[PDB]
């Protein structure tokens, strides 16, 4: 067994581009800014991996947030993520070029494509890590939540390489651009070229023209099972308006009709960090929390008590969600403007 | 249509507490549990049994305690139940742990369709599927929402954060699940049935896996520590006023003293 054996020659660390629209996801900036840390800690160089079907301007930015070289390799077909297109290129690219490490935003997409690699070169990956350091030589010390957020681990992948790791987005801060970066453009040539078994028959974006999307909103305003009915989710749309903000939901929402799953917040669906996560009618599993508790201020509004959800609220009513709702929007409505 | 499920035994990590006061690990109510998405990844197969005819295997890879998750397996439907059980796959990353399902799998004849959960709740990694997937040279769709089968081929619906999502694939194929309805129930006559059952147990040395791709052995990570993480907690300030319009008043004063709403 030598397969993905140090060779010792490896060098630098690599930021996975994810996009959408052509664009790189925030998480590939957040990426780039520790990263950047980390190749400073061990004086080697920080190069961002983008498959792609049209570069646009977007080494340029990578660059401006950090990043010392740009891989790129364009066809047609990696329009979308898809497993097979975008394992092969990495893979070739990791083949070609020797990295000590790679790191992948632990995005829905990433999730499916470290592990990929992972097996297909047979090195270590890290998941959905918080805490990231390096020594001088370039070993990464990967350190992640396990068990449903209750143990941490610390880990190594001394041997192999790359050493990989998918790493949790909003957890770490971007640089802010420089427009006085310098960095070096790689175009990488694809040499075997596969056709994908994966067929996507559909294809639907989960939010419309100009509408705030959970996944970025500075405000989520989250109904479940209390809120009662999936018209009375009219009240949280108010709410949501008045702040700027978007609407959210539990599984048991979804499960009764009141939401569509892109809404879902917890494991299995989205993780929110907004400034403000209004918690209206909703229990606190540990399912949910998983998806929302380090939101910098958690609002519950609860019949209950002894909801577990006011164990990690700072502010809470105890009383009807459909009473108290309307009666919030109009007063911040009114404090607001003006 | 042959499949298999590989299932795993996990503590329920979701009986687990931290308590912010001490900042200790409390493990009470926590016992042995099927891992909650390889329930889901049972019941899939199991649906798929009761509407096209499916012969559904599962597979563990565990101490021999782990024989409980395959007799529950056996207890609502599934056929056949393997145990695969040695110390030399003990202390395995999720590349060890892929090796030796993947090879195991293989020993017994690749399926139609493989089935896994998107995560167990202990390791909470959600790798184990796809690199079985590496190993196997079959391809994957990740976190179902919904698996039908269509003549050959698989259709899985599939989100990512900007788009939903309907993929298909030709068998044999991987499938890793996030959701389906709850396990069925099973009944006094299903447990009896499955407790007479006869479930294999396989080492190493008959799956002529090598030791060196097992285990420790065959880990590229390892754990060098784990601890508890610090819980800082939360004192809430929580109004329980008769009259929402009072409680309301009191919050909103709160939320804009503390900066919290602006404008
Ligand atoms: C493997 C797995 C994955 C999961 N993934 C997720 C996930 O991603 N996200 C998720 O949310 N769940 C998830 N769950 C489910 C989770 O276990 C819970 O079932 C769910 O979170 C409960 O949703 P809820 O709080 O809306 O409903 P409930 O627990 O039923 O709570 C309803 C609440 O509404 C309150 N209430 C009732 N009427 C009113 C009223 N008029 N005004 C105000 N409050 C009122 C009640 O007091 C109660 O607290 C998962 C579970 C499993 C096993
Ligand atoms: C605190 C801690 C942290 C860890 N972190 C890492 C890490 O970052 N990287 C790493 O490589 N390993 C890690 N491990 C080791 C890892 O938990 C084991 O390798 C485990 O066997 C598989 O990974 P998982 O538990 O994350 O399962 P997942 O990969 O999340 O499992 C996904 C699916 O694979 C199937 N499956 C997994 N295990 C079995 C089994 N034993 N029998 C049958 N089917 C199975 C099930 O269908 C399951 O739902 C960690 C272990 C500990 C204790
Ligand atoms: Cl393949």
């Amino acid at each position: 067994n030598t397969k993905g054996l140090k060779t010792g020659n490896e060098k630098d660390l690599w930021v996975y581009v994810e996009h959408y629209k052509g664009e790189p996801v925030h998480v590939v900036y957040e990426l780039l800014g520790e990263c950047r840390k980390l190749a400073d800690k061990c004086n080697q160089k920080l190069a961002a991996v983008l498959i792609t079907d049209d570069a646009k301007d977007v080494p340029s930015k990578l660059i401006a947030r950090g990043a010392d070289l740009v891989y790129v390799c364009q066809d047609p077909a990696f329009k979308y993520y898809s497993t097979d297109e975008y394992t092969n290129a990495f893979c070739e690219m990791i083949d070609e070029y020797q990295p000590s490490s790679v790191f992948i935003g632990a995005t829905n997409d990433g999730r499916d494509l470290g592990p990929r690699i992972a097996a297909r070169v047979n090195t270590g990956l890290c998941a959905d890590c918080t805490i990231l350091d390096a020594e001088e030589d370039g070993l990464i010390e990967w350190t992640r939540p396990a068990a449903g957020g209750n143990i941490m681990a610390t880990i190594l992948c001394k041997e192999h390489r790359p050493q990989m790791g998918t790493v949790r987005p909003k957890t770490f801060k971007a640089m802010e651009p420089d427009a006085s970066r310098t960095g070096e453009v790689i175009n990488y040539t694809l040499k075997n070229h596969v056709d994908d078994r994966v067929t996507c028959i559909r294809r639907e974006e989960v939010v419309s023209e100009g509408e705030m999307a959970i996944d970025d909103a500075p405000f989520v305003c989250s109904g479940g099972r209390g809120m009662k009915a999936k018209e009375n989710f009219s009240l949280l749309y108010d709410l949501a308006h008045a702040l700027g903000g978007a609407v959210g939901g539990s599984r048991a929402a979804v499960d009764e009709g009141f939401i569509e799953h892109p809404r879902q917040v917890g494991q299995s669906g989205k993780t929110v960090t907004p400034k403000i996560y209004f918690a209206c009618g909703i229990s606190g599993s540990v399912q949910h929390k998983a998806g929302m508790s380090k939101s910098d201020t958690i609002v519950c509004i609860n019949k209950d008590p002894d909801a577990p959800m006011f164990e990690i609220s700072k502010y809470g009513i105890v009383g009807d969600a459909l009473k108290i709702l309307p009666l919030l929007t109009a007063k911040i409505k009114a404090f607001k403007e003006s | 249509m042959n499949i298999v499920v590989c299932v795993k035994q996990v503590p329920d990590t979701a009986e687990m507490k931290i308590d912010p006061v001490t900042n200790n690990l409390v493990r009470d109510g926590v016992t042995n549990i099927m891992n909650p998405y390889d329930q889901y990844a049972l019941e899939t197969a199991l649906q798929l049994k009761d509407e096209l005819g499916a012969h559904v295997t599962v597979i563990t890879m565990g101490p021999p305690h782990a024989e409980s998750v395959l007799r529950d397996c056996l207890a609502v439907g599934a056929d056949e139940a393997k145990l695969v059980s040695d110390r030399a796959f003990g202390g395995a990353d999720t590349l060890a742990t892929s090796a030796a399902m993947a090879n195991t799998i293989k020993h017994f004849g690749v399926p139609d369709l493989i089935l896994c959960g998107r995560q167990a709740i202990d390791g909470d990694t959600a790798q184990v599927g796809p690199e079985i997937a590496e190993h196997l040279g079959l391809p994957q769709v990740t976190a179902a929402l919904k698996v039908q089968v269509k003549d050959d081929t698989v259709v899985v619906d599939r989100d990512n954060e900007q788009m939903s999502m309907t993929f298909t694939m030709k068998m044999p194929c991987v499938v890793t699940v996030m959701r389906s309805k709850d396990l069925r129930f099973a009944s006094i006559r299903g447990k009896m049935k499955a407790r007479k059952a006869e479930i294999p147990v396989y080492t190493a040395a008959a799956l002529e896996i090598p030791l060196d791709i097992i285990g420790k052995a065959g880990s590229p990570t390892q754990v060098m520590k784990s601890f508890t993480p610090k819980v800082t907690q939360v004192h809430g300030e929580i109004f329980d006023d008769e009259d929402p319009a009072v409680a309301v008043d009191k919050l909103v004063n709160k939320l804009i003293e503390d900066k919290i709403i602006t404008k």
